[PDB]
């Protein structure tokens, strides 16, 4: 019970919100497959070995 | 009423009083009406004044 529109002397019920949220996707993060490698420089170097 | 007259001793005169003198009336009253009404109208959906 707020007002009515238009009028500051009648009354209309205010029955409620209909909230509208958008859609996330989250399969990938999901799945798991990275795995956490902390550092403290801003690059890092790998070595790349082959017997062939 | 009125006042007494001096008359003789031997004349043997005297005076009399006159009778009374009676009459009637009559009174109309007056009369007054109000009238009034009660509706939905005045109660359905109208705020009372001085509450939110």
């Amino acid at each position: 019970l707020t007002n009515s529109e238009k009028s500051r002397f009648f009354l209309a019920d205010l029955t409620g919100e209909v909230q509208s949220i958008p859609n996330t996707y989250g399969y990938i993060s999901g799945l798991g497959l990275f795995r956490s490698a902390p550092q403290t420089q801003t690059t890092f170097l790998m070595d790349l070995t082959d017997w062939d | 009423i009125s006042l007494l007259d001096a008359v003789d001793r031997t004349s043997r005169k005297a005076e009399t009083s006159a009778p009374e003198r009676v009459r009637q009336i009559s009174f109309p009253m007056m009369y007054f009406k109000e009238v009034e009404s009660i509706t939905p109208d005045e109660i359905q959906g109208v705020r009372q004044p001085g509450t939110a």
